[PDB]
This record gives C-alpha cells, structure tokens and sequence, in this order.
C-alpha cells in the first residue's frame, strides 16, 4: 500500500539492508549486542 | 405504557426499523488474545539533575511497550501559586529512537501545549495533579510527580512497540532536563538556595503475549501507522504603538500533516502564553497595591482572557496562494478546537486543522507538505498599547490592542503533527518516509 | 513472576474470554479514505444587519459539501461585568435553513440555550460560553468577537454534510432574525441603553472539496440522508401565586419519529432564565447584601442548579388517552433522565424525556412516531409558589412541593421535539421525503 | 488557491492514505434496529422503609427485558450547609441482585462512593452529587427528592439487559438495606438529631418493550450473557502513629476473571471519608478559624485531592508468592492508573490497579483469573502519621513518607474486585455458569 | 533491661522489656527449581 | 559530611577450549538451581 | 550510585560461563569503633537476578 518515493525512502532502504547478526543460532560468540 | 408507541408504527419510520440489522439489547462481546500487563523500572544512564541530559535504554522484559511514565520527586522552594507544572517543564524534552534512527521528539512546551489543547475535562485536572501542586502546598513540601509520555505508542495499545520483531534495533529515550524550574530551584531569575536535585525514574508498561500471538509477531511483518511531531523554534516581535505589525514565517514541514498548532510565549516564564496584567490571576499580587505585571502569579499563569493574547489574525498560505481568507486569532483559539477536539483552549494557544477529527488516531484528512514548495504562516499582531497596570483598559479596550507586557511574548513555537509509517521486517524496522 | 505469572493463570473461566479468539488489542487498523480538502470562506449577507432586522445569506457553491456554519458577531456592551448572559446567543434569535424554496430546519435562540444547557456537557459548554459571552470580568466599554456555531443536522458530523454538488438547481439559504432586545448591549432589563452600537456580522462556512474521481461519482449518484430536524411551537405557563399546585393539559403538535421531548419555563424578559430568582448567591441582582432585588437577575449567573427555584413539580406524557409512563417529579426530568440518556450536567429549569436510548448520538436508538399518534399530551403540575424569594431561610430551607413567589414571573413555556426524517436529493434537486 | 490547494497536493507519501478508498467520511449509513419502547414505572416495596430497615421488591413484569434501576428517596436534613455528604448514597447501605433464588451481585454504599471516585467521570460527577446530596448551600429543614441509580452489569448498557421474558420460571428481586445512621439526617457525627424525619423510598425500573419478531426469539431461544460481579470483604488497617512505617500483607479472597482491584482506607464513623483531617480549607470542620476541629470533617467537602492527607505510602501485589509488579508509592495508584485506564481524577484515599486496558467499558480488555491464583496478597506500607493536623505549616509543608496524626482514624480497608461470569438463560431458568 | 541481675538471672519463658522493638518478622524459604536453557534462552521451568 | 559510596561489581568469568565451547553453545542445558522466596511481615512480641 | 539509589549491572559475555560475583564498595565511616555492624552488608538492600 506504500509507494516508493526516491527522495524519502532511501534512509529506510539503507537501514533495512544493514548487516546484523542473523546467524547467531547455537554459536559461541563473545559479543552479541542485546539481541532478544 | 410503552406499547402505546410501539404499536404506532408507520410509513416514514421504515428507514429506522424496516428489515432490522441490529438489536440494541443483546450485545455479543468479542474474544481477545491472552496477555498480561506489567509495569517495571528502567535504569537511567547518566547523572540526574538540573540541566543534565541522561538516557534510558528500554530493557527487553516484555513483547510490546505501551505506557511509559517518567516519575520525578521534587521539593518546592516557594509557597502556593509559585509553581506552574514543574514536572513537565523539568522534562525539557524526550527523543525517541530505534537503533539510532530518530522516530520522534517532544518538548516541554509541547507537553504544555498538548495538555492545554487536546487533554480535556477532569482528565486534565488529574494531569495537573500529576505534574503540579494544586492544594496551595508550602515551602519544603515534597511530592512525587508522574509525567506520562505521549509518543505514538503511548496512548493506545494498538500502536505498541513490537519488541519481539525489533531484535536488532533497541528502543531508547533521551531525556533533557531543564536547568531552571520555577518554584523549585529558581523563583523568576533568582536561584533558590538549598534546592534539592530531582530524583527521576522511568517506568515502562510491558504487555506479555501468549504463545500463538508471540509467534505471529515474531514471524509476520508489521505496518504501523504512527504520528510524528515536527518542530523548530522561531522569533517574533510585536510593536508597542502606532502600528499592527505583520510577519511572514517560512514553514519547513513535510509528510501528511493533520494539524498545525502554535503559541507565543515568554521564554523565561514557562507556559506563559498571554500578557500579564493587574487583574485577578493575571500577575503576581494582582488586585492589590503590590501588583506587579512583570512577574506572574505562576500557579494561575494560564488564562482564558484573549485580550491578553498577542495575535490579531493569522493566515496559512500554500505555494504563494492563500489557503483561506485571514481570520482573527480568537477563531483559532476558541472555535477550531471546538470543531476538531471538543475541549477548551487557553488564550495564546492556537490551532488550525487539516483533518476533520485530528484528536483521534484514525486518519481524517491531511495536508502533505512534501508536495508544497512554499508553506508560509502569516501573522498580524495586536498593538501592545494597553497599560497593563490599569484594569480600566485591560478589562475594557478594543479588540485590536493588547497589553504593553505582550511585547515579551517573543518566542514563536509552531508545531506540526503528521503521519508516517513504522514498518518492521526480519527483526528490525524504522519509518518508511524521511525528510 | 510478574506478567508471565499472570499470563499463565489460564483456566476454565477463560474459554469465553481468550479461547478461540476473534480479535487482539495490539494491532489497530486504519482505513484509506476519499481524498478531500477542508476550506473555510466568508459568506456575504443580503440585507441590513441590526437589532430587530431580518437578513439572509445564500451559500456560495464553492465546494462540494457543507460541513460547518459559524456566525460571527462583534459586540460592544453598555453594562458592567455580570450584566450579560450569552449576548451573542440571545442576538442570534431565529435561524432557518431553506432548500430550493422549502424550509427544512429551524432553530431558535431559546433552543440554542437548551442545547447548550442539555447536550454540551463539559469543557465544551465552558468554551461555548467563552465564544458567546464574557467570562473574564470585563468592564463596560469592552468589545469582543463572538462565534455562535449553528447546529443543523449536518453541523457536527461530516457524515451528513450538505452536498451542494448534488443540488445543481437549488438555492440553499440561511435566514436570520436578530433580536431587537439583547441584555447588556441595547437594554438593561427593560430600559434602553444609550450609545448601543449595531453589531458587525458575517457568516463563515466550512466547505469540503472532494477529489475529481470520487466527486464525479458522488455528484451523479442519487442520495438519501437520515437527518434530524427540530419541531417547535410556543406555549404559555400556568403558575399560581398561592395555595394551588396547578395543572395544565397541553395538547402536542408534533409529527415524525422523535428521539426526545424537551421543555423549559422561561421568563420572556430575561433570556435564559429558567428558574425563579431569589436572594441567595447567584440567584438575583445584588443577592446576599441589602441591595438584593429578586425581580432582576444577576444575569451572568442566570443559569443555576438549585431546583428549589424550579416552578415545575411533576410532568407526565400521555399518548391517545394512555399514560406513557407514570407521573414523575421535575427533578427526575432535570437530573436523572439526562444522566441515563446523555450522561452529563443540565442546569435547573431544563427538562426532557428521552424516547431514544442515547439521543445525544446520531445513530437512531428508539423513537416515538408522532405521525401515527393522533393525540399526544403533556401534563404539567406546578409547585405552590409559597416561598418568599427575599428570605434565605425559606429559599434554602423548605420542602420540594413549594417554590418562590418569583416563579410566577415565568410566563412562557417552550416544548421541543427533535426528530428523524429522510432528505432525498436527485438530479440536482432535493428536499425532505415527508411533510411536517 | 483555497481548499483545492491541498486537494491537488497528491504525492507519493500520502498514497497509503487515499489510494483505493474504503471509507468515505461524508456519506453515513445508519444500521436499522428493531422497534422498542422504554417505560419507567415504580414497584411496591415490601417491608417498612426506614433507618436500619431492610426491604425488598420484586420487579413487576411490565417488560421483556430490564435495562435500568433507580432508587428514589425523600430526605429532610437536620443540619445546614456542608453538614451532609452523599446522604442518599450512605442511606442505600447495600443492594443485592437476586435471580431465581440465588445471589448474582451485591453492592455496598462504600462501593458506590468508590465507583464514583474511579469510573463516573466528567461534570457528570456533579449530577451524581446533585442526585444524592445537598449542593446549593441548602439549610436545615429542607426536604429533597434524591435519585440513586444502581450500577449492576446491566444498568449502564442495554446490551446485558435482563431478559425477563426468557426467565418465566425465575423471580428477580432487589433487596435494599437502609443505613441506621446517615450523616446530617439523623446523626451529626455520633450525636442523634432530635426530630429527624423517617425517610421515604420508592424503587423505579426502566422496562423495554420489544415487538413481535424480536420478543419471540428472546422467549424461545436460550441466552448466554457476559456479566460482571463485585467481590468484597471489609478488612482492617494497621495505620502507624510514630517512629515506624507499618506494613500489612492482606490475604485476598477472590476468584473468577478480574478486571481490576480497587481499595480505600475508610474512617468507619464518617461515610466516604478516605483521608486524614487537617486545619486547612475543606479538610476539617471550621478549618482556618479558631473553632477548627480536626476530629470532625467539613462533611460536604469530605473528599479532597490533597495527597498529604492520604495515608498509603506504597503497595505491591503478589500472586502465588511472586511479585506481580514492582513497588509503587500510594500516589501511583490514585493518579497513574486511573489516568491510563479511565481518564479522570480520583479523589485522594481511593486507589486503583487495573488488569484491564479499558476497565470502564464492558468489552473484556484483559483479566486476572483468580481461579488459577492460589495465594493473592495485597501488601501495603503506610506513611508515618507524625504531622500535627492542627498546624497548616506542617500539613502543607512536609515530606512524601509522612501524614497527619488524624490518619490513624482510617481503620477500615475496603478491597473491591470486579469480575466476569456467564449468566445462562435456559428454558425459562437463569443462573451463573461458574460458582465460587 | 537496665539491670543485668534480672536479665542474666531468669527463666526461659521471659525476656527484656526492650525486646518489644523486634517488630519485623522475616521468614525465608530456600527452594529448588530448574533452569532450562534451550536455543539461546533461559528461564524457570516450574514456578508460581 | 558523609561521603557517597564508590561501587564496582566484579565478576569471575570461566573461559573454555575449542571443542568445549562448540558443544557448550550448541547443546541445551538443564541446571538444577536454588531460589529464595520471601515477603516480609510483622510479628507479635508481647508487653507483659 | 549513591545511598538509597538503585542501579543495575548487565553481564557482558566476557567469558563462557559466569560463576562468582562480588560487589565492591569504598566507604568511610563517620562513627567510632563499635558504631558499625556489617555496613557493607546492609548497604545492599535488595539485589535481584
């Protein structure tokens, strides 16, 4: 229902494409920033 | 008895009861999703005190966040009437962000404006109890104050923050505390010796969902329609005599805006939106030989007498053209909130709506300032020629003149309330439309 | 612990509350709406504006629908603080809406006073006072801009907005009559005030503009609106000075499915005075000191709440010879009836009986159809006016069956019926489906 | 220019609001209902009406379903202005709702004052006073007609009306316990008022008449109603005198899905008094003068918004040995909770904690099902009563953990819980599905 | 309490008049539960 | 003139090896644990 | 940190297991010998895991 405005949606496209720890399942990782 | 009218069924009443769809007296209530509500304390990162800025990270205790209330403990330094909403002027502002991305921000002046404009009836009186001393309490008195926050998710459970689905971007609130609080550590410009520092704690009301709903929140994407407050401060100037000045303020707003609201205030005395005068409740000592019109009788700072107001008329323009013909300020203070809200607005606070029912959250008409290249608010002021110390003129002059003390209402605060969309996908989210 | 501890407290009594659910409270739904813009422009007045003059205005068809009409007055008063009582409302004496040559809805200043007195029930009533009267002790010589909104069927909810775009061949006119006698501006009681300036008046109308795509479809389709109208005729009271609790059997002349009947007992000289006047605070001019006079009100406090000053003792509605309900005391119709029906404060002297469950709303909820009832009557029984209005011992210390001797000054009776019918608009013309 | 300047301002950002519209705000369609009539009539009271007497009435079967009940009293006061405080609410000591020989609900005079303190909000509260008290500075000897509406689950909304037509085998009765002592009518504090009048009472019920098709369905088909009950036991307090902050762990006896818990700290000798008394305006009889006495309230202003006079320091609720939420000071429960859940102002001394998002309504919005909570405890901490009530400087000038010496008179703790149950109507007999 | 001859010279059924200041009752219970850690999450398997 | 405290919380951490950390993070665990349950109350010490 | 205040410690995942936690205070007393009794123990009024 939302249109893609090339002047207003860029900040949103940036953050939703930001690298995040999505592969931290059953991993022994020293640092995980308060995931949930 | 009642059968005497029940049998008296006719022709034109077919539009009321012909082939009924509903019956009023057997109401079926809907079955809901199991949840529990709990309110717990958040810790504050930083030193709490006057003029300090601290932040709170909201812990991941529940599934959804709804009400957040900031509790402050204050000791007054003055007598009854020397305070005027201490709790919310101390709460200078609150900035809301998700993962470092700004969602919204509210200012102490807005909290006063919103309380003055949209909160109504005894609810507002209760609010006063939550933020002020209302029983003529004296020097040394201690009271615990509660300042509820009014972000888009704070007034309705339907817009609560989906923590389940906001795994990678934490929710934070930054709290700026005022350096000066009237009646607590300052009395006018004078410091109050020995005034204590505020103690503050942030309470967050969590909702806990049951098993299937939690799963649904965790796996499905979400689209929430949310509000934003747009603001920056402006400067104005009202002449003393011989003229009614005009001013053209260039507005810098974007997004579907459902109303604009603004006020004219004295930057030193928090919440003063009108001129002070030697009439009851309009200044310190009003009505007695000691009456002085430069200092308010603070606990009564808010008034409904628009002759103490500075604004004469206002007009909103879009791209160089008038939106409506110029109307006098009293329309925007008394009639628009009657049409759009239903309550009463004190003098000096003005509203113009683009929506039919901006008080509610269901969208009801917007002006999208993202397609407007030049939005201008044009003001005409009253001539400040009434001698504020003479009730003969303050309670008896023409509509185009205001008090000489109105020349101190030099801070122009213009607010815009708009829609944006908070969209959550794969454990994170943010607002779809920036500018 | 906490919420999870509460969350698991699940059992047999929950099967009808959380089991096999239909809804949640944590995800609201917004709807996509027809694109529109709101506009407000000023309407001219054809005729001379003044006290006692009749003027009219035609609504310029700039927009597609009309939603809200606010009449502006600029008044200057010749009296002191407390000598006025809704001077903008007394002044707006008669208002009627004409569609294509036919009258469909008329309202009186006394009705506006009743509506403010009956359905405005919070900050709204105070704000109404703010824009109709002075509320901040202003002195003689003060002037003020007043905003008196109209309450036609379309002036509160956008859903019944008058569709000018579908009335291609009709004139829509507002006819105004301004009162000749307005307390505090031209007269103080019965005496004329020298230097009484004429009012400045104009009418502001809030237009709705629809987007071209739905505006075309909207304009071409026929429409029906279920709207409410006011029906009214005047009457007279029967208030004795002594020994008798007088009765009068009033024959009613109303038609159409009616939500409620409301009536007040008015002093025709002092606008909005629905009670006796007495030498108690706020109940008359000078009350409480030696100058107190019980024949002239303290106008700014005309509206009071002490029913001891009421003239009506009991009332009963009858339909075709049968009691509609058993006889009740005036305090019933003033206090608890609106508590049940609307949920708010009503001053003394204003009475109603509601046929609707919730007449304050616009959703029909039970009506009495006076188009099929041939003989509806309203029986009123008065209090004995045996209290000496000048003695607080008797005004504040007596029984409910008696009232003040000044209640006899209440000689006009106003009975209102607010009711439903249907407004039909087709091919550029419209009007009401049913007469009366 | 004008409104069209916004209408044409169609961009990308607003599409999600105006594309493919579903709702038009400007063309309303009202749902059609089934014809009914409302009638309000009296019933015979069986038993002598008076002070300390208990009477009953059987609802005369003049309707198909019952929506509202109002108890009317005639009282004469033995005192002057300010000597009464809801004398009609105090007289109505309690009311029991009985359907078919079994108890459904029972409300107590104190519960009515608490409901008024929490859920009856806006100026509508003023009507409540107007229907129950003397609010116009009335003097000794005045006699007045009072209206005490009942607030059973079916009294504020037609949706849960009692469908008597469907209960043709069960009687529905109302039992009214009248107080032995009413402040200002037959006692002034504990002192009897010589010559006090015996009160007169009548009970009125609002009946609904349904038409042929709807009443047939009601009579032949079974029904399941979602109804509300009040659970109450009156507890004792341990209010401290000096040097200590006493605490209590009050074991609660509740079952069924609960909307909220509310409580107050009462002075059993002065109805509706929930705070300390002090030598400040409205806080005690004679306050501000040499005659001020802090042992007797200025009754008509018994309720206050002065936190310093409230006794509670802090509270927490534990369920099955676990913390339900973190400890709050008393100022939380009489401010933040009614603010978030109701949206009104709660007088000091009355506290509420909700489990429900909207406890003021009927649509379930979250419950605490005590059927799965085996040990529920309300833990209270009191403020120390060390302030001299007679010194305005100490009462309006001290800290959050102390109150006045007169708070020790608040010896009774009244804990209320509202819950959901199901009222099943089957083959002419009614009853609750879940009993405990 | 002020005379040791009376405090050090009496029976098991009596104590000092100052003993009435011991007004706080503290009853503790120490118990078992199970801390169940599966998929990166922890918590209490059995609790009320 | 009393000074405020300085507070630090010190934690003793256990570091494991290559194979142990792989298994430890990947496998579920069930620890038998202690809890304290407590609510304070009021006693009844008599006078005489 | 101060007297009567409430603070929290979030445990960093600095190691693989966490075992022994000790709370460190610096205090200066205003009284003489015999005027204190476990002053660091009463200092920590309610600690929650």
């Amino acid at each position: 229902p939302l249109v893609d405005n090339p002047f207003s949606t860029y900040p949103y496209k940036h953050v939703i494409t930001e690298t995040q720890p999505t592969q931290a399942k059953n991993q022994a990782i020293w640092g995980l920033v308060q995931m949930g | 008895g009642g059968l005497s009218q029940l049998v008296a069924y006719g022709a034109q009443d077919v539009y009321l009861t012909g082939n009924p769809q509903i019956t009023f007296f057997k109401t079926v209530y809907r079955r809901y999703t199991n949840f529990a509500i709990e309110s717990i304390q958040q810790t504050i990162n930083g030193s709490v005190g006057f003029g300090n800025k601290v932040s709170t990270q909201i812990s991941r205790n529940g599934d959804l966040i709804t009400d957040i209330v900031v509790e402050f403990v204050l000791t007054k330094g003055g007598n009854g009437g020397t305070t005027y909403y201490p709790a919310e002027e101390l709460l200078q502002d609150v900035e809301l962000e998700i993962g470092g991305q700004r969602i919204d921000k509210h200012y102490n002046d807005w909290f006063r404006t919103y309380d003055a404009l949209f909160r109504m009836n005894d609810d507002r009186y209760n609010y006063r109890r939550m933020t002020d001393w209302v029983n003529n309490e004296l020097v040394g008195a201690q009271k615990r104050f509660y300042v509820p926050l009014i972000f888009f998710f704070n007034q309705t459970p339907g817009l609560a923050l989906p923590l389940i689905a906001l795994q990678y971007h934490e929710v934070k609130l930054y709290f700026t505390l005022a350096s000066q609080v009237q009646g607590v550590n300052y009395n006018g410009s004078s410091a109050i010796a020995g005034a204590a520092q505020p103690t503050m704690s942030v309470w967050v009301d969590y909702i806990f969902l049951d098993t299937q709903e939690r799963t649904r929140f965790a796996q499905l994407p979400h689209e929430y329609l949310i509000e934003q407050l747009q603001f920056t401060g402006s400067e104005t100037a009202t002449p003393s005599a011989t003229t009614q000045a005009s001013q053209n303020i260039r507005l810098n707003f974007n997004h579907p805006t459902k109303y604009l609201a603004w006020n004219f205030n004295n930057p030193t005395n928090y919440g003063q939106y009108t001129a002070l005068a030697n009439i009851p409740g309009a200044c310190s000592g009003a009505g007695t030989a000691a009456a002085t019109v430069t200092t308010p009788d603070y606990g009564n700072t808010g008034t409904y007498n628009e002759q103490l107001a500075v604004l004469d008329s206002a007009k909103i323009q879009l791209n160089g053209q008038d939106r409506f013909a110029t109307r006098k300020g009293s329309y925007f203070n008394k009639v628009q909130p009657y049409q759009s809200i239903g309550g009463v607005t004190p003098a000096g606070v003005y509203l113009y709506s683009f929506a039919l029912k901006p008080a509610g959250r269901q969208p009801s008409g917007t002006c999208n300032f993202s397609r407007i290249d030049n939005a201008t608010l044009s003001l005409t002021y009253k001539t400040c020629s009434i001698d504020a110390t003479s009730p003969a003129a303050v309670l008896g002059n023409t509509e185009t003149v205001t008090a000489n003390t109105a020349t101190l209402l030099t801070a122009l605060n213009i607010y815009a309330k708009n829609y944006n969309v908070l969209r959550i996908m794969s454990g994170m989210g943010g607002l779809a439309y920036a500018n």
